[PDB]
Order: C-alpha cells, then structure tokens, then sequence
C-alpha cells in the first residue's frame, strides 16, 4: 500500500498520483 | 507504528494536494 | 479558497479519527 | 457532504466519524 | 469554522514560540 | 484571549510570547 | 531530540482537535 | 507526560483525551 | 488573517511541488 | 504574486510549479 | 531520505513564521 | 544548509533566523 511504497523512500508527486480516486 | 503514524499524515497532505478535484483514499 | 483551506484540515481529521479504517475523500 | 456540514460549522469527532470507512 | 481554523495554526505557533516551558490552549 | 487578539490580525511571536507559560 | 520535536507539533494538533471547547497543555 | 507515553508508541483518542482541560 | 492562513498553505505546496530545487517565499 | 494569484482562486501544481527556482 | 522530507516539512512552517514580512528561502 | 544544520538537532528561533531574506 502507499505505507510501505512511500513511507520507506520518497514518492514523487507522478507515483501519489496513483492513490487519486 | 510511531514514524509511520507522523509519515501518513503528511501523506494525506500530499494527497489532498495532487488529487484536486479527483480527490482520493488512504488506506493504512 | 476557503472551501480549498478547510478540506485540507478535514484531511488531517480524517487521518487520526479513521485510524486502520482508513477513508475516502471527494470535493 | 463533508466539506458542505464540516466548512460551514465545527463537526465534532463522532460527526466526523461518520465519513470513516 | 474562521475561528476553528485560526485556532489550528496558533498552537501549531504556540509550539513553536514555547519550547520547553510549554503553554495551555483555551478556546 | 488569543483567538481575539490574534484571528483579526497577525499577532509577531514576541505577541504569541505572551501566553506560553 | 529532533525525532521528538516533530512527533510534539502532530501531538499538539491532535489535543487542539480531540479536547475541543474545553482545549488543553502541553508540557514538554 | 505527553512525550515519553505518545511518541514512543501510539496514542488512541481516548489516550489523547487525558491531557485536556 | 485570512492571508496569511493561505500563506501557511502555499509554502507547504511549494515545499512538495518544487523539490531539489527548492524555492523563495516573498510575502 | 503568489499570495494575489493563489489566495483569491485555486492555484493547481502547474500554476505553482511556476514560483519554484 | 524520508526522515530529511518529514523535518523539512516542519522546517519551511517555521520559516515563515519565524521571518514574517522578510520572507525566506528554502534550498534542500 | 538549512536541512544538515537543523534536521540533526534543534535550531532555535534565532537560528532559523538566519535562513530569512
Ligand atoms: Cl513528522
Ligand atoms: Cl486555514
Ligand atoms: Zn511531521
Ligand atoms: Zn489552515
């Protein structure tokens, strides 16, 4: 989940783009 | 659990901001 | 604008009253 | 929604609870 | 709901300008 | 209080200074 | 000493929101 | 206090709770 | 008041949205 | 500036993008 | 490199509360 | 800079003071 993709290294703002509705 | 618990919040943020108008979820 | 500042302190709510549940958000 | 109750007048924690998954 | 959100970034300030003395908050 | 003094207008730290403990 | 710096300012927007009218301290 | 109980591990809201007015 | 709570906003999107690059913040 | 064109209607990320270095 | 993200969020809060009128820069 | 010198221990309010325009 967005947890474990993005709280152990940095998401770009293309990768948070994925958790949108 | 605590890192995570300040690092989610500013996840959100982040979210609230790319998403706009599409809006989005969280789930921990 | 103030709708745009609000929803953002609404998001901050949502995290810590959801917990594990977690939440969904639509403007 | 939540932006119409909630921006308009202080929800509390148990009216914010009500849009939690 | 004005007043609601000033309050949120007063303590975030209050915070801050505190330190280690430390500060009460009432609306 | 603080929400009086410090929503209508900006209050400087030395301002806000004045209700920490 | 930073680590509880950052996790203090999250805690301290949680009281303002979880106390409510009756608002809260906060002692380092 | 507040540190030492709710930064080295989770506190729920009704923890939070104990540190109001 | 009303901008200076959008300020508060602003340079924390500036803070995600430039990066590496980084940025300046004239009120 | 910033603070006119971003604080009177809603800035996107492109728009923002604009006041970086 | 998350933990640097975290801070530096907190920092730029700071910054403009710290520098009102003067403004400020932030280089990471 | 600003993040070697303050995400490795706490700068105070005259610290920060250095990074303004
Ligand atoms: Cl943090
Ligand atoms: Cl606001
Ligand atoms: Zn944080
Ligand atoms: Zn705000």
């Amino acid at each position: 989940g967005i947890v474990e993709q993005c709280c152990t290294s940095i998401c770009s703002l293309y990768q948070l783009e994925n958790y949108c509705n | 659990f605590v890192n995570q618990h300040l690092c989610g919040s500013h996840l959100v943020e982040a979210l609230y901001l790319v998403c706009g108008e599409r809006g989005f979820f969280y789930t921990p």
